[PDB]
């Protein structure tokens, strides 16, 4: 959700930035928030509303 | 003369120009610049055409 500045890259010879973030539609209404899964200690995808 | 011989190492030999502080007091001095991001290769050949 918060975007992330991971590291830099070159574009037409300039240092610019690379940003990681959820696509628009999976962060618009607070249900889209549940749509997100986190891996747990024994290897399994838990949802957010858990 | 003494070093003109070498066919394996260009060797300039010259006096410093009087006010060292100022580097190279003769002729002229310019940079060619990649403005529209054209790249090192194009730039390199602009140098060489020039």
């Amino acid at each position: 959700w918060g975007s992330s500045y991971v590291n830099d890259f070159i574009d037409r010879g300039r240092v610019k930035r690379v940003y990681l973030q959820g696509r628009p539609d999976a962060r618009m209404n607070p249900d889209d928030l549940s749509k997100w899964y986190v891996r747990n200690d024994k290897g399994e995808m838990v949802p957010f509303n858990a | 003369m003494h070093f003109f011989s070498f066919k394996d190492a260009m060797v300039f030999a010259f006096a410093p120009p009087s006010v060292l502080e100022l580097g190279n007091a003769t002729g002229f001095d310019l940079f060619l610049q990649d403005q529209a991001g054209v790249g090192h290769e194009v730039l390199l050949q602009a140098r060489n055409k020039f």
